């Protein structure tokens, strides 16, 4: 019965998560070239938060009340310190087990149950491969999210519309007791978490050739 | 929150026959509880063209907690309350028995009677002797029922019979 | 199993380098130990790259890394 | 709020005879409630030309609920009270076993009899006493009433006894 | 804290037969409990086919600890409660001593019988005389029935019945 | 086993290349244990880290003794 | 049923066009997704232009849409 269906769709989805992590090994190194974290940090070893965009909102309310904008923004994630640049890895690799047991219950004997096993089976492994796809393809949504909020704030800030973070560094020279020492100690800190301007006309626009 | 008298599936691994009550136990297999067991003991019935098992102790694992659902078992993909055993057991031994011990009680009596009308006589003596004490114990031991046993590697259905919480 | 074939044969096993030695003086391309030179490229087992695999289990096949983020392909579901 | 006495159809699965009582359910598939399940046991008749069967636990899904309609069933295309079984089981080997233990004790003491007016004499040997211990036997054991069974996969209706909500 | 139904296994050491009850020791030396002691006793089956061991004192040494909890065995590899031990003990002994009594009591009488249609009187008068007594204990001791002996080197596993801490 | 009999039989060097006893200083006082780490960095929150270059702590306090001692504590 | 006959034989789906490709360089005459470009001129199932089929079973016939409309013809009769 739909047992078959359950683990045609377990198997199903295996074979094609083993399938597609073949491939993402096979094609590596243009993955992490085009994918650069690391020109994106800044002086600090600060990851550069992440902007969305949006063009040409409009919302109705109710009757007699409408709300229009031509372009908007939204800070995402703050910045902060990190102690590596971020690969793909975390953002594309999927999980990967064997569906193992199927119990010896449901065995078919008879041409009619055989066939219906069969069929049932192969629906489940056609459900699996759509079901796999959509999980690999919501990973891909994710990833290029992330990378287009980095780099929009690198653009944004070419375009001076958002102050870039200030750091301080206080430096102390030696401490402690005659048990433990340091011998020099520098304490990294951060301020102002980067924001939108709203002055206006110290926005500077930009025109190419 | 199991839904009342619902369908899911066991197996049964130890064996024991339907004459001494005691612990047997099944570990439910699919549906919603996957590695959950399940401990009782028999039913007996007057009729042994069905067999059933008296599973009370539900345990869940992961807690230290024990539902108080007490179910039955079915064969699957037959639905039937019958045991797979054998139902065969017991009507050639007595009948045998009945039937042999009659006969050396004829034997010895007609052929003796008959004589009017040695080792000849010594087979009269035999079955003449052996008859009648045999006769009385098998008339005695006759009533004994066909047993029949679960089985040590088949598998079972479960229909359940109240809820938990 | 044939490591050291068509050579002096196995010597012993460097821990240095987790290697064996043939009887002619060459590195073989055999291991001994695991703390050695392995080039891995595939892995196995649900909660990668994430808090791997919360030591509890459920009444659902609900399986959740230990930074919370669930992983529905590893999940027993209907 | 169900009308008191409606008719409505369901599934049988499992397979249970007249002899022994257990837990048995049927489904409720049609007419109102869909995917509704109805645990019982079976009714005892005197004279086995008809069968009912007792179903009283009601449980819906959804809701964690389950009502206590009780009810019997109805023939699905005839309405009719009887079962779709054989009634015939326990005629011809009661009746032969009678038969047989009597014609042996006749056979043993008339061809003992007339033998006034060695294999003969073995041959009223033998039917001469195994007729007696199989007679009484015979005699113990007539009294067995005729079993039916329920199908295993025969679908039913049902009447319903009293309203629900 | 242990789930109930879990399997075990421990080791058997000090015979015993199904005959006389009395204190019997197991130690669990796999699983989770290592080096457990376990006391007690056993069961008479109706039908001597199966034996199960009454064990009920469970303790744990390094601590003065001793659990309440009571649970019986199971046959390590085979998974079946039928006593490795045999059960032919005692039916040809007397069945043939009620049968040399029966042909004893025959060949006495019908030899004496004959004698109408010295040594052969003495035959008559051994056999004669002395089945009568023979005949009435072998009536008096043919009740005895066949007993299965538990081992003094058998391992065995183990199911448990009810929770604890 | 093994590698117990290959330690008794690879004897002299142990105790030669872990000499003790002329590491003592002048009134038979055993000297402390101290230790240096390089380059040190911890991230004890987000916005705000240390940095150091070199740290010392000292393990063992230096005590009294009478015996030196040797391989025994640490290798058999 | 097959797609490609007549021709080279299939290649390979594309999901960019949701189409098939045969082994000529011509794009097919069938589907592979259901995401691409299909032509519908014609549904199946009641409640359909208002809030969809209500999720309560009701004692009657009577099937309500989230709208609050009836749909006689997705009812039955008496």
């Amino acid at each position: 019965k739909e047992t078959a269906l359950s683990v045609g769709a377990q198997a199903g989805l295996a074979w094609r998560a083993k399938i597609i992590d073949e491939q993402l090994n096979k094609q590596a190194r243009n993955l992490d070239a085009i994918y650069d974290f690391n020109s994106l940090v800044l002086e600090h070893n600060i990851l550069p938060p992440v902007l969305l965009e949006g063009r040409n909102t409009l919302n109705l309310a109710d009757a007699q009340s409408i709300r229009i904008s031509d372009r908007t923004y939204k800070v995402a994630k703050q910045a902060h310190f990190i102690t590596t640049p971020p690969t793909w890895r975390q953002y594309l690799w999927m999980d990967y087990v064997k569906p193992e047991a199927p119990n010896v219950t449901l065995l078919p004997k008879t041409k009619a149950e055989k066939e219906i096993w069969c069929i049932y089976t192969e629906r489940g492994w056609k459900n699996g491969i759509d079901q796999a796809n959509t999980i690999l393809e919501e990973n891909i949504a994710r990833i290029k999210e992330d990378f287009g909020g980095m780099i929009l704030y690198r653009k944004l800030l070419a375009m001076n519309m958002v102050s870039p973070p200030y750091v301080s560094h206080t430096d102390l020279g030696v401490t402690g007791d005659g048990s433990e020492i340091h011998i020099d100690d520098r304490v990294l800190r951060i301020t102002a978490l980067p924001e939108l301007n709203v002055n206006s006309a110290e926005w500077r626009a930009a025109v190419a050739k | 929150i199991i839904k009342t008298g619902d369908i899911m599936f066991a197996v049964l691994d130890t064996s024991v026959n339907s004459d001494e009550p005691g612990p047997i136990l099944a570990t439910i297999v699919t549906g919603k509880l996957k590695g959950s067991k399940l401990i009782g003991s028999f039913n007996l019935p007057s009729n042994a063209d069905k067999m059933v098992i008296t599973f009370n102790t539900m345990s869940i694992p992961g807690a230290e907690k024990t539902i108080s659902i007490s179910a039955y078992a079915i064969d699957p993909n037959t639905a039937r309350t019958a045991l797979a055993s054998r139902t065969n057991h017991h009507y050639l031994m007595r009948y045998g028995s009945l039937f042999a011990s009659s006969f050396l009680q004829g034997f010895g009596n007609a052929f003796q009677s008959a004589n009017t009308t040695s080792t000849l006589e010594n087979a009269v003596i035999g079955l003449a002797t052996v008859g009648k004490a045999w006769s009385q114990q098998a008339q005695q031991l006759f009533n004994t029922p066909t047993t029949v046993e679960v089985y040590s590697g088949t598998g079972l259905g479960i229909l359940f019979t109240q809820d938990v919480t | 199993d044939g490591c050291c074939s068509k050579m002096g044969g196995i010597n012993y096993c460097d821990s240095s380098a987790g290697r064996l030695v043939c009887n002619n003086g060459f590195y073989s391309t055999c291991y001994c130990t695991r703390h050695a030179v392995m080039d891995l490229q595939f892995l196995m087992g649900c909660c990668l790259w994430h808090g791997g695999v919360y030591p509890q289990l459920n009444s659902s096949g609900l399986v959740v890394c230990n930074d919370g983020y669930v992983s529905e392909e590893c999940s027993l579901q209907k």
